[PDB]
RNA sequence: GCAGUCAAGCGUUCAUAGCGACAUUGCUUUUUGAUUCUUCGAUGUCGGCUCUUCCUAUCAUACCGAAGCAGAAUUCGGUAAGCGUUGGAUUGUUCACCCACUAAUAGGGAACGUGAGCUGGGUUUAGACCGUCGUGAGACAGGUUAGUUUUACCCUACUGAUGAAUGUUACCGCAAUAGUAAUUGAACUUAGUACGAGAGGAACAGUUCAUUCGGAUAAUUGGUUUUUGCGGCUGUCUGAUCAGGCAUUGCCGCGAAGCUACCAUCCGCUGGAUUAUGGCUGAACGCCUCUAAGUCAGAAUCCAUGCUAGAACGCGGUGAUUUC
RNA sequence: AAGGUAGCCAAAUGCCUCGUCAUCUAAUUAGUGACGCGCAUGAAUGGAUUAACGAGAUUCCCACUGUCCCUAUCUA
RNA sequence: GUGAACAGCCUCUAGUUGAUAGAAUAAUGUAGAUAAGGGAAGUCGGCAAAAUAGAUCCGUAACUUCGGGAUAAGGAUUGGC
């Protein structure tokens, strides 16, 4: 998540390593993003890093706008189609996997988010839950 | 030269090793300290794994996200009818180690406990003990003159105890006989709690209470012979590899010109001996008691068996211990509860646990139903009851 | 607790049992288990699946 | 390659906070040479992959000393190898060079560890092309493309598994020795506080989570299907129907049980003695001094607690011990 | 004896060399397009260009996937 | 018989029923297979595997020696009665 997150997250299943490609819910122009780097992520011999709902990751915008293009910017996961478990008991999933680009502060560069948030996302980063519609 | 890159090594060198264990129960190799200001009592407890289920609580822990509100957890249910006491036994500190002194034994022995000392039992003559029973027909002078050499030397007390298999649905007969440490008091009061309690039973709740923390100790499952990369979780190696790929690539350098010992090999997984720490009690059953598998919340009157028993095991006829968590051995396996070795305050510990739900749906399939009352009021009635 | 309804099939679900699905239109979808989720998946009709509730309602059995 | 000695000078003043010329004393065998002792009736040859262990000249983590150390950040040094030290683009590469995450991306050894472990991209047989050289056959530590990687059943080592003999047999135990494990980060709070003109901006205790690792476990979720359990479908065969055979498990959907996944859940203890260092008392040396005698506190260190195995030539307690 | 014309190139031919610029990527000793005092390109020792064809040698993209993250299970 | 078919698959005539066997179902193999989320991050290199596939209708670029490229690419449909 890195700085700006407000509070702790509690464990979700990883669902994109590195070289996922998945949607971007903004505004912003772009059309996907693809990640190159998980924030807080560990150490292991040939392990990917991977990211989750809620995380923040390094991407770049392979389709949008030509000026969002061929740079590295950090952006966070808002919806996971890999299947996790919360701590009432359910498991649950998104029909597809979504990002939003922001800040390292955590501030969104768009300023509205088409399709659910994850809750735990909304709660981790109070930017998206502003810009957000309909939570989970 | 050095390895290319640095990773940590695969498995634990202090469970070494992974050979079979030498009994199918798992031995007790430390007791909690005694502490004789207070009354004597037991440390450790004998029962029978019955299987898992799932319960729903309230979470109280102040900070947390999930801070009051509903949680959904794994449990463990543990058979635990009451125990047999039929000895007792004294150890001397000497030197070389703690020694048993003297052994005195129940006047009376069960059919249970006679089994565990035959290999043959349905061709013997059933003498056992019957010669030291004759040391009883007297006025006891005998049983006197061993229980005062007790008192008198020795440090450590501890109680022979059997189980009760015929209670369970096992199909054992043979009932498991263990040593149980006593602590709490003196020599003196030790003694004379074991010698009041001969061939009378000792309830769990008499030793474990809502809200506390146990040990479990118990032989693990077995596998037979595994290789390396389950048995230690070693990288696979590429497809393109000749000869297999489940194996270690180098097992050692040049020099020194041996095999080491810290390198993984092929061998038995399972039916290890293992004692795992900290499993918090969350229900203390008791058999007689209808609505065992009931809530101050549900209300329902239900027991803890789920609908068409226990896969492999049966029923849940007498008491028994519900345990947060998962516990080392299988289902119908001899397990031993013993006593936290240290005082825990962590917050985790101390915390009061009240049970709102508890799942008794069948576990061999996708059940649907809690009672066969819920599951007539759903689909009405059917062909067969009409 | 709360007791849900599977989506597909009307059956009970208690806690922890089955899968929650969030669809892009943000419409949320309760399954007991693997086999009704699977039939939704597969993009069966619930009233020509004969053990369903909806079923049984339309056809008043 | 690494480390000392001396101190002209650098450093606003100020040799030695941090550096240091001219000279000089060493250490190391992770460079390359020098040599030709061993091997040409053959010790498989570059790199990577995989895996274990060792060294400390310590990158990070623990505890400290010093500063031109206000705070923050950084720099020099000590005890320390307990514990970690990564994911990628190009290159056969070792090396190198960038992107990124991270507490950190430290350097090395083990026949330049490791080919009856793999792989075969490179080098280094025979085919072929180009450039330069040669009258030519052909040469090129120049470029390019295609080119068979054999054997373990023996001994030992290692991993697991039995077992004769200690009157017989059975049950319950002791513990010599050997092994041993946990690890690191973030957020909230402390606190916009200490400190500072300001800009900036901590720490101890407390709480909630997470990283790496380890040991188990299958209630739940996911995976697996010869349950060939139920249903569906194609071709053909048994006259039709019913019910079946064959198509090397015919195919499709669902699918209990079992096995299993940071793709699931649970658990991973606390006492003593020390290193560096900071002190007490106190001489030598009428004073002064942590040291000489004595002594206090002290590190991710050590030994125990705890955990695994149980000496098959270590040991104790207890039951029953045969008449044709 | 004449001193490389027309063309073409860091090309299977350039030592220096991972040449310089542009493009391709988050990042390219690779690829492509240009540049040429070219160690040592060049005209039937054939130069340059070419549709179609190729179990030939290379680079990128879409689809696809147990190649991999990271392993698990079933049959003979 | 199915089908475009001397393809694959099943059957009639005819011919064989031969290849050391029994028991069990550990590791590692050989052969055949399936996988949540990601999709070449693996590797010298997409090696291996997967995906595509018949027929009818629609639609088809640069370039070209005008013959091709071409099944380019890209879409739709398919049973029974
Ligand atoms: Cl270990
Ligand atoms: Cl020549
Ligand atoms: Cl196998
Ligand atoms: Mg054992
Ligand atoms: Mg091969
Ligand atoms: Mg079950
Ligand atoms: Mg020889
Ligand atoms: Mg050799
Ligand atoms: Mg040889
Ligand atoms: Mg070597
Ligand atoms: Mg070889
Ligand atoms: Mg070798
Ligand atoms: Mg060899
Ligand atoms: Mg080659
Ligand atoms: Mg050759
Ligand atoms: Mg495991
Ligand atoms: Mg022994
Ligand atoms: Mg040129
Ligand atoms: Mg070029
Ligand atoms: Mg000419
Ligand atoms: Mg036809
Ligand atoms: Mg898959
Ligand atoms: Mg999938
Ligand atoms: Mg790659
Ligand atoms: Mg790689
Ligand atoms: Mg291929």
């Amino acid at each position: 998540s890195g700085n700006g997150a407000q509070g702790t997250k509690f464990r979700i299943s990883l669902g994109l390593p590195v070289g996922a490609i998945m949607n971007c819910a903004d505004n912003s122009g772009a059309r996907n993003l693809y990640i190159i780097a998980v924030k807080g992520s560990g150490s292991r011999l040939n392990r990917l890093p991977a990211a989750s709902l809620g995380d923040m990751v390094m991407a770049t915008v392979k389709k949008g706008k030509p000026e969002l293009r061929k740079k590295v910017m950090p952006a966070i996961v808002v919806r996971q189609a890999k299947s996790w478990r919360r701590r009432d008991g359910v498991f649950l999933y998104f029909e597809d996997n979504a990002g939003v680009i922001a800040n390292p502060k955590g501030e969104m560069k768009g300023s509205a988010i088409t399709g659910p948030v994850g809750k735990e996302c909304a709660d981790l980063w109070p930017r998206v839950a502003s810009n957000s519609g309909v939570v989970v | 030269s050095h390895r290319k890159y640095e990773a940590p090594r695969h498995g634990h060198l202090g469970f070494l090793p992974r050979k079979r264990a030498a009994s199918i129960r798992a031995r007790v190799k430390a007791f909690p300290k005694d502490d004789r200001s207070k009354p004597v009592a037991l440390t450790s407890f004998l029962g029978y794994k019955a299987g898992m289920t799932t319960i729903v609580r309230d979470l109280d822990r102040p900070g947390s996200k999930f801070h009051k509100r509903e949680v959904v957890e794994a449990v463990t249910v543990v058979d635990t009818p009451p125990v047999v006491v039929v000895g007792v036994v004294g150890y001397v500190e000497t030197p070389r180690g703690l020694r048993s002194l003297t052994t005195v034994w129940a006047e009376h022995l069960s059919d249970e406990v006679k089994r565990r000392f035959y290999k043959n039992w349905y061709k013997s003559k059933k003498k056992a003990f019957t010669k030291y029973s004759a040391k009883y027909a007297q006025d006891g002078a005998g049983i006197e003159r061993e229980l005062a050499r007790i008192k008198k030397y020795a440090s450590v007390v501890r109680v022979l105890v059997h189980t009760q298999i015929r209670k369970t649905p096992l199909a054992q007969k043979k009932a498991h006989l263990a040593e149980i440490q006593l602590n709490g008091g003196s020599i003196s009061e030790k003694v004379d709690w074991a010698r009041e309690h001969f061939e009378k039973t000792v309830a769990v709740d008499s030793v474990f209470e809502q809200n506390e923390m146990i040990d479990a100790i118990a032989v693990t499952k077995g596998h037979g012979f595994e290789g390396v990369t389950h048995r230690w979780g070693t990288k696979k190696l590429p497809r393109k590899t000749h000869r297999g790929l489940r194996k270690v690539a180098c097992i050692g350098a040049w020099h020194p010109a041996h095999v080491m010992w810290s390198v993984a090999r092929a061998g038995q997984r399972g039916y290890h001996s293992r004692t795992s720490i900290n499993h918090k009690i969350y229900r203390v059953g008791k058999g007689d008691d209808e609505a065992n598998g009931a809530t101050s919340f549900d209300r329902t009157k239900k027991t803890i068996t789920p609908m068409g028993g226990f896969v492999h095991y049966g029923e849940i006829k007498n008491d028994f211990i519900m345990v947060k968590g998962c516990i080392p051995g299988n289902r119908k396996r001899i397990v031993t509860l013993r006593k936290s070795l240290y005082t825990n305050t962590s917050r985790k510990a101390l915390e009061e646990v009240s049970l709102k739900w508890i799942d008794t749906a069948s576990k061999f399939g996708k059940g649907r139903f809690q009672t066969p009352a819920e599951k007539h009021a759903f689909m009405g009635t059917l062909k067969k009851d009409l | 607790m709360k007791v849900e309804i599977d989506s597909f099939s009307g059956a009970k679900i208690y806690p922890g049992r089955g899968t929650l699905f969030v669809r892009g239109d943000s419409k949320i979808f309760r399954f007991q288990n693997s086999k009704s989720a699977s039939l939704f998946k597969q993009r069966k009709n619930p009233r020509r699946i004969a053990w369903t509730v909806l079923f049984r309602k339309h056809h008043k059995k």
